[PDB]
């Protein structure tokens, strides 16, 4: 019956910063706010108890306010291990619904990445399918773009990429693009590179290898 | 305390499916049950509700004449019966025992998520399952940096996933990165799990992962050589 | 015609009626001896106007049947609380929690004693309070609910906690529910305030075997002509017969379009 409105949809900030997450509805609610946390890939955590009251392994950073329909959660001191999709949940009669995420990111220290090129093993290649894979280790920005070039012609529509949820540690990123090519495609060809370009990398670095 | 859950896995859209949830280490039979689910990507949904008496049940509009939760309070098990599979209810059902009571003698009682389960893995379409090829990744030369070398596994061609990836029956664990699964264009999906060993410790060190698909009884222990 | 009254002043006169203003605190809070609400002790009132900015800052608590008791307690029009001298042989009193500060020290409500185990024994505990008073007595209790099964062993040396409150007309047994349940004012554990009156003639019987949130003495209960309000119109210096949550209203015109929420002398709408 009763809908919510969760802003913003994403954001970035600073290690330090002091980060809101807004969450409003349709009728007035008082007291009846929880608020959620979901480490990425995991089962969500109880972080907020009606609007403000803290929970168990909640760190005092974090602080919950309001009464009616604007409500607010609040990290005075943004930290690495605050990566996730933050949820607040509604306490009308049935939990209608509870508002779409915001996913907060780290987003600091512009860290450059590490490449390499990985062949197709020789078991794949009886099979009949080559698979050549790229790896993007521990990088900031997310934004990055991987080329693939096979004897140095441009590839595109046959290659797909992963990149991993952000570390809690470190807080870099990290991406794999695999090329798949069939085994009577593959070895009409011997030169295939993995060009990666990103702001951290002066010039754009190409790994590569032969047959 | 936590929660077990079973009974996800591929139905063709329009079948029928059976989760469980079986409770421990609290007093199941007064304590408010629901369902919750995210399809990949998404934000949560709630599904459902049950009282701790099993007679009040209330369902998201989505799901009404479809879905029927219920419970055993002799036993410690939730059941949430999900018929007419629709395509747009792919989704990890999660299990939480969100309770309520009332805080200062409120006229209505503030409840939320008492704790969660894990949630299996409810995929609909019309496919089959296969399991996956697990294909080593050579940490040869000019694929190893100066100081520190790098080697991992491709999980390629299998479908529904709930995969599992470990190094070395869990020895090998600091530094290890399984990307999330894409489906590729032919309906099948395929990551990869990557790891940074030492550049110096290859000739002697075995690396073996370890890949388990349950959904095709599909485990394989492939060893990574250089 | 059609002479009906249909505005109000926008505040609330505290004449001829004498009005107390709760603030930040409820009539319940002042009832359990909240300590941002220790100065309304043995206060009187003929309207008490509750305000929606109120808020707990004590133990958190639950009243299962709030109506009645705020409804009852309001009725009489007055905080005036008689200390009793219970024999509590055994026992460990004056419990503290660090939610519930006074004064810049820990403490609790000031009207509730807290009982532990003393020496890690906590005896049955038979209490019986005569009341010889002319007057119907109100006594306040409340029952501790431990979130695990080590902090009832660590308070109460005891693990099934049992309590029954008992008079000639009445018997009251309630029986504590541990368990995993969040946080509130950052304390996982929760009590549940009761009720019981003593009429004329009637003794106050309390057994408990653990859990027990001990009474200090009672209320002077009584249907009288006071009442409560729930409003956020603010006190003013004037006079006028008639009391609406939307403020004082003049009552010379017959009918009141205001709110059917009046108190004293009024237009009856
Ligand atoms: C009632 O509860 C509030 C909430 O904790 C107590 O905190 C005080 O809240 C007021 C609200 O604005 C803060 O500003 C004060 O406003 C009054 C009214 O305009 C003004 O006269 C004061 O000079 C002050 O600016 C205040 O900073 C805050 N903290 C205090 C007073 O220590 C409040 O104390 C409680 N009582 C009252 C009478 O509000
Ligand atoms: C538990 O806490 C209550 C909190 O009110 C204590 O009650 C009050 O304690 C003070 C102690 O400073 C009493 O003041 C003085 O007590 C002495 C006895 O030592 C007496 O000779 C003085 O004439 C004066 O009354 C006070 O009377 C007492 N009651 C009230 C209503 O304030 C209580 O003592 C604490 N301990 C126990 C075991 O209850
Ligand atoms: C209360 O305690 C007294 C004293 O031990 C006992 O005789 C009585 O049976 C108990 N129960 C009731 C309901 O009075």
């Amino acid at each position: 019956d009763i809908q919510m409105t969760q802003s913003p949809s994403s954001l970035s900030a600073s290690v330090g910063d002091r980060v809101t997450i807004t969450c409003r509805a349709s009728q007035s609610i008082s007291n009846y706010l929880n608020w959620y946390q979901q480490k990425p890939g995991k089962a969500p955590k109880l972080l907020i108890y009606v609007a403000s009251n803290l929970q168990s392994g909640v760190p005092s950073r974090f602080s919950g306010s309001g009464s009616g329909t604007d409500f607010a959660l609040t990290i005075s001191s943004l930290q690495p291990e605050d990566f996730a999709s933050y949820y607040c949940q509604q306490s009308y009669s049935p939990v209608t619904t509870f508002g779409g995420g915001t996913k907060v990111e780290i987003k600091r220290t512009v860290a450059a990445p590490s490449v390499f090129i990985f062949p197709p093993s020789d078991e794949q290649l009886k099979s009949g399918t080559a698979s050549v894979v790229c790896l993007l280790n521990n990088f900031y920005p997310r934004e990055a773009k991987v080329q693939w070039k096979v004897d140095n012609a441009l590839q595109s529509g046959n290659s797909q990429e992963s990149v991993t949820e952000q570390d809690s540690k470190d807080s870099t990123y990290s991406l794999s693009s695999t090329l798949t090519l069939s085994k009577a495609d593959y070895e009409k060809h011997k030169v295939y590179a993995c060009e990666v370009t990103h702001q951290g990398l002066s010039s754009p670095v190409t790994k590569s290898f032969n047959r | 305390v936590q929660l077990v859950q079973s009974g996800g896995g591929l139905v063709r859209p329009g079948g029928s499916l059976r989760l469980s949830c079986a409770a421990s280490g609290f007093t199941f039979s007064s304590a408010w049950m629901t369902w919750v689910r995210q399809a990949p990507g998404k934000g949560l949904e709630w599904v459902a509700n049950i009282k701790e008496d099993g007679s009040e049940k209330y369902y998201v509009d989505s799901v009404k004449g479809r879905f029927s939760i219920s419970r055993d309070n002799a036993k410690n098990s939730l059941y949430l019966q999900i018929s007419s599979l629709r395509a747009e209810d792919t989704a990890v059902y999660y299990c939480a025992r969100r309770f309520v009571e009332r805080l200062w003698g409120q006229s209505k009682p503030y409840d939320a998520v008492d704790i969660w389960g894990q949630g299996t893995m409810v995929t609909v379409s019309g496919a089959s399952t296969k399991g996956p090829s697990v294909f080593p990744l050579a940490p040869s030369s000019k694929s190893t940096s100066g100081g520190t070398a790098a080697l991992g596994c491709l999980v390629k061609d299998y479908f529904p996933e709930p995969v599992t990836v470990s190094w070395n029956s869990g020895a090998l664990t600091s530094g290890v990165h399984t990307f999330p699964a894409v489906l590729q264009s032919s309906g099948l999906y395929s990551l990869s799990s990557v790891v940074t060993v030492p550049s110096s410790s290859l000739g002697t060190q075995t690396y073996i992962c370890n890949v388990n698909h349950k959904p095709s009884n599909t485990k394989v222990d492939k060893r990574v050589e250089p | 015609t059609e002479l009906v009254q249909n505005s109000s002043i926008g505040e609330i006169c505290d004449s001829p009626h004498q009005i107390l203003d709760g603030e930040n605190c409820t009539l319940i809070d002042a009832l359990l001896g909240d300590p941002q609400c220790d100065g309304f002790q043995n206060k009187k009132w003929d309207l008490f106007v509750e305000r929606s900015k109120a808020y707990s800052n004590c133990y958190p608590y639950d009243v299962p049947d709030y109506a009645s008791l705020r409804s009852l307690v309001a009725s009489s029009g007055t905080l005036e609380f008689n200390n009793e001298s219970f024999n509590w042989n055994g026992v460990t009193q004056n419990g503290t929690s660090s939610a519930c500060i006074r004064r810049s020290n820990n403490s609790f409500f000031s009207r509730l004693n807290w009982l532990t185990h003393l020496n890690f024994k906590y005896p049955a505990l038979n209490v019986t309070m005569p009341n010889n008073e002319q007057f119907d007595k109100l006594y306040i209790w409340g029952v501790h609910h431990p979130v695990t099964d080590k902090d009832q062993i660590f308070l109460y040396a005891q693990p099934s906690g049992r309590i029954t409150v008992s008079t000639k007309r009445s018997q009251q047994a309630v029986i504590p529910n541990i368990g995993f349940r969040p946080r509130i004012r950052n304390i996982p554990s929760r009590i549940s305030i009761y009720w019981t009156i003593v009429k004329p003639g009637d003794i106050l019987l309390i057994n408990s075997t653990g859990n027990l949130i001990a009474p200090r003495g009672y209320f002077k209960i009584r249907s009288g002509k006071s009442s409560i309000m729930r409003s956020d119109a603010p006190i003013g210096k004037c006079k006028s017969e008639c009391i609406t949550p939307n403020g004082s209203i003049p009552n010379d015109k017959p009918f009141q379009n205001v709110n059917r929420i009046t108190y004293g002398a009024c237009p009856r709408y």
